RNA sequence: GCUGAAAGCAUCUAAGCACGAAACUUGCCCCGAGAUGAGUUCUCCCUGACCCUUUAAGGGUCCUGAAGGAACGUUGAAGAC
RNA sequence: GAUGUCGGCUCAUCACAUCCUGGGGCUGAAGUAGGUCCCAAGGGUAUGGCUGUUCGCCAUUUAAAGUGGUACGCGAGCUGG
RNA sequence: GUGAAGAGGGAAACAACCCAGACCGCCAGCUAAGGUCCCAAAGUCAUGGUUAAGUGGGAAACGAUGUGGGAAGGCCCAGAC
RNA sequence: CCCGGCGAGGGGAGUGAAAAAGAACCUGAAACCGUGUACGUACAAGCAGUGGGAGCACGCUUAGGCGUGUGACUGCGUACC
């Protein structure tokens, strides 16, 4: 089915009577309006564009603005798209509260991976490091080779080097959903999720099941 | 006197329709390269794009002589070192039917920079239906 | 570690492409004197939005 | 393997039909319209007056300067720049 | 009027005459476990003692510790026994 | 014999193979080897056959009711296979 | 006389046949580095030219369809010793 937005809060524990600690992503999941809902006539596919939070007037730029006011909704810090699964309908202003994930059991949660920067091959590819002694001259770190020789003459694309690392797309999935508390918009899942706190979540129930 | 030389801002460019259902795969992109390149025109320039619109319909339907419709292998590499796919003349048409007839044909044109433009007088559609109307294309049995 | 060829006056330019430098868009005008100076900088004279701000 | 002739039989095959593996095409994840074949959808903004002239996708003056963008500044769990 | 060699380290990539896993036929295949041949290259495919060693012997593991090509891959990447 | 000391055309590219020996010029014509569906100049030419393997466009001993043609022979309406 | 740091270095004035003869001084070549104008160039692959060749600009022209510069596209084409 669709799935929702909401923003990386925290995590903590949740102690059960059985003595267990369950570690728990805490995800503010607020009420989701739908701004727009594309068809096959117009679009040439189903699917729902949503937003949620707030965003300044003085901010918001005509267009912006011009859009929210056509589905007659506030306006929120950004647009999401979701996929309707040929039984789904949606209309204009509806509000869709975490209370969608009351019966999923699972869910798959997508972010944006924290940023490492300019990283090297150890940490970013898991790289065997050289000997620190034994002779080694300014190679304790660096990747060793990176070819063969006359023959094919260059790198190979994909060739695993230094470079950025994070601040990627990232998407966890089949994670256990622990609690949902419409009351206080929260969606508690066990475990880590992508992202910072603070940082935007797409979450959609598991597909894999 | 110098021999003429077509001009390609006074150069007329028709527009024709074909359907290749039942039509031979080879022995039809020939004579498609034959008049997008102009080589059917008597001002035909080798350095000048004198050829035709053509639009082909129904190149989901295209015919193939012998076991061609399970053995011709359609091979290409993505620059990676696995890299090397392949795909048969059924697994194309089933995907996307239209490439059988464009690469067909892009064999057959030159290469280079006007090769290249001649294939964009080329319109291939996988149904009998096209939206180019406004064109007053007129049918060519070929 | 160093060239096989020669490069030329062409491929020189070509990386300098990117070696210009770009003037200030604008000046800004204080409030009071009028003078001209840098946004956010205060005034060779000493003045800043029109406050007399330091001026020894 | 089924049915089944060439070959009165037989036969998985020649017509036709059904099963069949971590390989293949998909399904899962990420990039992705410089996909020059440059795509689609929604929304927002601009509704002057003249002159010259080898008189056209022409040039120039005055008025006008939107949406939005950039710049500057405070900065960031973003970042070599 | 210079194409720097063994082995080790780091990083690998392809082939299939396949070591493991997968699918099958025959068996002097009861079952378990094996033998042989066919299909299959998706992924995976030991640590240590001795020796400069590759190899090899030994010890102990593993579903398996595959065979080869890549200047007997890789010193403008390290080492120098 | 050619190259060396020899250009040109053909063999995809290829000093030595095939055709052929460039005094200069021409936006004239006939030919050689080799070729005439498109890339790419010229037959989607004509007539009668073969192949179904993309053989053509890579290869042996050997193996097989593949298929075409030919010369005989054996058993048969006393009823053959 | 003027800008400039009572500078360097220049701009005027003046000398002289000449200051583009001003002492970094007769003549002032080439490599090399620049400003300006015309044309071309951001889907196109390689000794960078050659043959063909559109368009643009400019000069002619007693329109005379010529000349100069540029060179989209295209056939051939792997420097010299
Ligand atoms: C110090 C001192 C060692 C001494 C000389 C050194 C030197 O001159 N360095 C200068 C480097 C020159 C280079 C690297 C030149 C390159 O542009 C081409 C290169 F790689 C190509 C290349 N080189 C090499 C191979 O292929 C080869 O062997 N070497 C290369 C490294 C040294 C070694 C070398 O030559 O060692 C020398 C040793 C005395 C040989 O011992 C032998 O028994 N030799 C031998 C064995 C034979 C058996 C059978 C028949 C006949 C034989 C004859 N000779």
């Amino acid at each position: 089915m669709i799935g929702l937005v909401g923003k990386k809060v925290g995590m903590t524990r949740i102690f059960t009577e059985d003595g267990v600690s369950i570690p728990v992503t805490v995800i503010e999941v607020e009420a989701n309006r739908v701004t727009q809902v594309k068809d096959l006539a117009n679009d040439g596919y189903r699917a729902i564009q949503v937003t949620t939070g707030a965003k300044k007037a003085n901010r918001v730029t005509k267009p912006e603005a011009g859009h929210f006011a056509k589905a007659g909704v506030e306006a929120g810090r950004g647009l999401w798209e979701f996929r309707l699964a040929e039984g789904e309908e949606f209309t204009v202003g509806q509000s869709i509260s975490v209370e969608l994930f009351a019966d999923v059991k699972k869910v798959d949660v997508t972010g944006t991976s924290k940023g490492k920067g300019f990283a090297g091959t150890v940490k970013r590819w898991n790289f065997r490091t050289q000997d620190a002694t034994h002779g080694n001259s300014l190679s304790h770190r660096v990747p060793g080779s990176i070819g063969q020789n006359q023959t094919p003459g260059k790198v190979f694309k994909g060739k695993k080097m230094a470079g950025q690392m994070g601040n990627e797309r990232v998407t966890v999935q089949s994670l256990d959903v622990v609690r949902v508390d419409a009351e206080r918009n929260l969606l508690l899942v066990k475990g880590a999720v992508p992202g910072a706190t603070g940082s935007d979540l797409i979450v959609k129930p598991a597909v894999k099941a | 006197m110098k021999t003429f030389t077509a001009k390609p801002e006074t150069v007329k460019r028709d527009w024709y329709v074909v359907d290749a259902t039942g039509k031979t795969l080879g022995r039809l992109a020939t004579e498609l390269a034959r008049r997008l390149r102009g080589k059917h025109k008597a001002e035909y320039t080798p350095h000048v794009d004198t050829g035709d619109y053509i639009i082909v319909l129904n190149a989901d339907k295209v015919a193939v002589t012998g076991n061609k419709r399970t053995d011709k292998v359609y091979y290409h590499h993505t620059g990676h070192i696995g890299g090397i796919k392949q795909a048969t003349f059924e697994e194309m048409i089933a995907r996307r039917p239209e490439r059988v007839i464009e690469i067909a044909v892009k064999g057959m044109l030159p290469k280079g920079p006007l090769g290249r433009a001649m294939f964009r007088k080329l319109k291939v559609y996988a149904g009998n239906e096209h939206n180019h109307a406004a064109q007053q294309p007129q049918v060519l049995d070929i | 570690a160093v060239q096989q060829n020669k490069p030329t006056r062409s491929k020189r330019g070509m990386r300098r492409s990117h070696d210009a430098l770009t003037a200030v868009t604008s000046l800004s005008v204080d409030k009071t004197s009028g003078e001209k100076h840098l946004r956010h900088h205060i005034t060779a004279d000493g003045y800043y939005r029109g406050r007399k701000v330091i001026a020894k």
